[PDB]
């Protein structure tokens, strides 16, 4: 038992430890070198579709349904004590601290990480990535290189759509509908929010949940076995590795500046 | 003189692959190195590239090492191989035009005048010039591979390193791809290495062979001085039958306990 | 270096020397209205390596010169050309045999 | 007018008999001869990959989605005098909007996407059609005990995702900042009440598990049976199921919550 | 007699066309070996066959009684005097190679475990994978994979196997056991064999009546020994591996002066 | 169709037809005609199975628990064709 215990355990210790390695390196080799600056330039406009323009449509659509439950629910419980100049705390205040980035981080894991993570791998199978580094420059700087720097841009950018969509989802269930006098849900909305408490603060967690997001996503569709059962298991495990990710790093970053 | 390696021995983690291997095949002949399927066939072509690393061995090509050299040394020798693959290895995002030349727009000088003509003869020697602005999830399984060739010839290689052609085509395709390897050999000259399992469709044009078994090599030769060679071994995987070194049986008990308990 | 070209002009002959690879077509692209304007005498004798790169800028100077109404010929080229011609199906008026 | 202008077409037509697809999908493997016996291994199998395995990233997550809603409900009720009602936020949230929705995007992410692969595995390899071929339904044999086994576990899983995050809430509200215990659980135990708070995270546990299993059988079913099928399917599962959750979370507020 | 003598479909998906008029008979005890080039459909012709798929003009017969002219329960009920196997060796993920020939005849048949047990082993070793019955499909190679599906075949005792092409891209010590195999199960049972393969000098050499599957139509109808003296070009392109003929390889679409010379 | 057993005491006159739904009356009544036979007759059959063949081999197993040389008379052509085919050894399916 201890000769088995300890080398079940010890052979998935090295493993793990394995795992993190071959991930350092896959991202120290494809942000380094020499500036390609003017080549990829068609690359980088080119990968902003399927990630930044493609997860659009499940942004927009999915923001007025944010706003609308949160408006909906935020609302009942402060009649209370007044209706009047509620509403514009308690949903600006939510999206920019906890909802937002958090929220939008699981929707761009969802669309635009398991896309990223089937793309590589339905390269890998066809034998692709091999194929570029024995004629031409490795695919570590060339297909990999502009697929992480189009999600730490769009997914910074696509929670300043989320957020102003939402603020305006949460607007119409109390304007035009149960309405709390409208006048006052502006010049009293804006003296709680500030900067480098909730404008800045909410871009402080896009761009560090884009790291995260896209170094799994990027990953997994590199590690995986040249399969059509490696391409699915790598996808679902995507989804897992980045709930965890931001999800866990929501209590680091809650308890840090908050 | 020799392009391949000379004695290297690649093992994974649990299971071996090669142990004490030798090829060696002269400038512009074809050469096949077939074998049965479930050996490393494929990773052997990989070895002459250098995407992995041998554990005891070296591959000498042209008075150099492959697993010595530098990142920017491999570059160098890696713009006159152009290995060819079993699947598909053409480019979602691009047409067939853009593909083959996909090589010509990143390593030569030629500018665009002069570029649209050189991917356009091409296309005319293996039969694909009309399907130019075609789409390679359009094109069939016996298209993809032609469409890999003409992009195999576009720097001018010097050894191409095909990687089981016409595996699981139809006959009529099937010696197209005979025919598309005697027409880029006999009227330029290119040292052709070829692994594949079928005897009468590789055995034609090759003028050496080579047959791996049991992880190693048992014989060699040429086209016709394979055909007559006694050997338990060699007369089973030529002229294919069911007996042989093969026990025909999975390793099992007594037929007593399974059957009838 | 082998790499060059170092064509000479005498009026009606060009005389293409050095070697035709996929580098050094630079020089002689920028420099192709003067070696069209009535040579009806394409020289490839100093020649040893003609690949698909170099073929390439040979068709070129044959159909510009088509536009003028010339007659070029080729006048002792290697047997490299003509054996590329047939594996790219080369027709008739771009390339002639004799 | 006959062109791509007005009349475009392939949009009425196309993805509606889809609609009519997954209706008989559904009908075809519900309904039919009673075989209890016979499902019975067949439900305890594909109850271990469906609740059994998701319950992983639940627990792990449920204490970091509880802790976070203890620290921002801290903060916000200084000046207010409601740090009594510590369990006023905590429970209130977990029970009515985070939950049961948060759960099935989980749920969505983990058990969806691999309803999605394994199905569509099989009609790639044509697992399916050499069991149509033996004198037997594939439809009431794989389909029916995947899609009972994801109708109970995701109320089975919202309830251990609440009971997680009421104690997460716990660990930063009444171990950290010092709040009594007795001061705690007098905003929860008769604060809230039935009908309101236990037996409406139960209603939408339901719905939201029969949207999201039919939605993750469908598109494991209606693919093509190729390499890149596949892991289009399983994109396209977490874009369908986050558009009806969100989407359904707005009309299931309408009778509920006043 | 015959089984089914594939009366006039055409089956028609929408854009493409896949089958004219064709007549491919099946006569009982005999190898009908149905080959042709790839991008057609030979995958699908098994289908209608086995009832999988409706075709829209015609009708197609099994040992009399119509296929798409029936009920739903009488269909399920000769279906499982079939059991045809498919190319890529559809085996189950979930249960080793044990449960996998134990599939058919348990919810089917009613013997019991210790007559079940001396079964599967008859059929297991008929196929050299006895050994291999505690072992999961995944480890198993490629040509295991379709040996195994074999045995499975055999279980119900059916009457019309189609080998939805078989050996199509395998080692040849491989395929020189599914050669052997049909030839002695069709000897010994006595249970027509349908192959759709395209692997002309293999599957010549055991079939009875050849059949040649080219453009949409029924080209060639002679035996094995009576393919090689046809004077059709295409029939002979198709045969003894040749690059030209009738399908044109080089692709001919627009003026090679426009392309070239811009 | 039927499996009805002529078991008088030293033949087993075995008729009917040996299918893969039938074995169930001779299956659980087997211990009463194990009974020091020494002779199985299979003159009365035409269709044996892979099914009915491992009901065969079960009586002739049993019968050498006790010491009994079973001796196969009257045999169908069914029978030996499915052995080599099968692979039965020896002392398990006398020819
Ligand atoms: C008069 C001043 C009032 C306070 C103003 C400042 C408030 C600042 C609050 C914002 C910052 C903290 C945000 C914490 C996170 C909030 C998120 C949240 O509430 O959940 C929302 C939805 O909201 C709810 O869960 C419903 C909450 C119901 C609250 C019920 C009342 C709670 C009572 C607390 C106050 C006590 C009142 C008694 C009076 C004493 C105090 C005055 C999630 O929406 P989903 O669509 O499910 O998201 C899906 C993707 N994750």
């Amino acid at each position: 038992m201890l000769l088995n215990a300890l080398a079940s355990l010890g052979h998935k210790g090295i493993k793990t430890l394995r795992t993190f390695g071959r991930a350092g390196l896959m991202l120290f080799n494809a942000l380094v070198g020499k500036p390609e600056f003017r080549k990829h330039a068609p690359l980088l406009v080119r990968q902003l579709y399927n990630v930044g323009v493609l997860s659009m449509l499940i942004i927009v659509v999915s923001g007025v349904f944010i706003g609308m439950v949160l408006g909906l629910q935020g609302y009942l419980v402060l009649t209370t004590y007044s209706a009047e100049t509620s509403l514009g705390m308690l949903v600006a205040l939510s999206l920019l601290r906890e909802l937002g980035p958090v929220v939008a981080a699981l929707l761009f894991a969802g669309r635009a990480g398991s896309a990223l993570t089937a793309e590589i791998g339905l390269m890998r199978a066809t034998e692709q990535l091999s194929s570029m580094e024995m004629m031409a420059v490795d695919p570590l700087r060339r297909v990999i290189s502009p697929r992480f720097w189009a999600g730490v841009i769009s997914l910074p950018l696509l929670t300043v759509i989320f957020v102003a969509v939402g603020i305006w989802g949460g607007s119409l269930v109390g304007v035009s509908w149960k309405g709390i006098d409208s006048g006052f849900f502006w010049s009293a909305m804006q003296n709680a929010v500030d900067w480098r408490m909730d404008l800045v603060n909410c871009l402080i967690k896009s761009v560090v949940f884009a790291i995260t997001v896209t170094w799994i996503s990027l990953f997994n569709g590199y590690d995986a076995i040249p399969t059509s059962a490696g391409i699915s298991r790598a996808t679902t495990r995507t989804v897992v590795h980045s709930s965890l990710a931001v999800l866990g790093l929501d209590f680091v970053l809650t308890a840090l500046m908050f | 003189n020799l392009v391949d390696m000379r004695d290297v021995s690649f093992t994974r983690g649990n299971r071996c692959i090669f142990d004490n291997i030798s090829l060696t095949v002269p400038r512009g002949k074809i050469t096949a190195i077939m074998g049965p399927s479930g050996i490393g066939k494929t990773t052997l072509l990989r070895l002459i590239g250098g995407q992995i690393a041998p554990d005891h061995g070296e591959i000498l090509f042209d008075g150099e090492n492959i697993p010595a050299m530098s990142r920017s040394r491999l570059y160098t020798v890696r713009k006159r191989m152009s290995m060819l693959f079993q699947s598909g290895a053409l480019f979602t995002d691009m047409n067939v035009f853009d593909n083959v030349a996909y090589p010509l727009r990143e390593h030569t000088q030629l500018p665009a005048p002069l570029l649209h003509s050189t991917v356009m003869m091409k296309l005319e020697a293996v039969g694909l010039r009309g399907a130019a602005k075609l789409m390679p999830s359009e094109l069939s399984g016996g298209m993809a591979r032609r469409a890999a060739l003409a992009r195999a010839i576009a720097l001018e290689p010097d050894l191409i390193m095909f990687d089981e052609p016409f595996v699981g085509q139809d006959p009529i395709t099937m010696g197209v791809l005979v025919k598309l390897i005697s027409e880029l050999n006999s009227a330029l000259g290119v040292t052709c290495v070829v692994v594949s399992h079928d005897v009468p469709e590789v055995l034609s044009i090759a003028d050496h062979a080579w047959i791996l078994a049991d992880k190693k090599i048992v014989a060699h030769g040429s086209a016709q001085a394979l055909q007559a060679n006694p050997d338990p071994r060699v007369r089973q995987f030529l002229d294919g039958i069911a007996d042989g070194p093969v026990p025909f049986r999975y390793p099992a008990g007594d037929y007593h306990a399974d059957l009838l308990p | 270096m082998s790499e060059s070209l170092s064509w000479m002009q005498t009026g009606d002959t060009l005389a293409l020397s050095g070697e035709l690879d996929q580098d050094v077509l630079l020089p002689l692209w920028e420099m192709r209205e003067e070696a069209v304007k009535g040579i009806t005498c394409i020289d490839l004798s100093r020649v040893s390596r003609v690949d698909t790169g170099g073929l390439a800028l040979l068709l070129h100077l044959i159909d510009l010169a088509k536009k003028q109404g010339n007659n070029v010929t080729l006048q002792g080229v290697n047997d490299k050309v003509y054996t590329l011609a047939k594996l790219y199906n080369l027709p008739a008026d771009v390339l002639p045999r004799h």
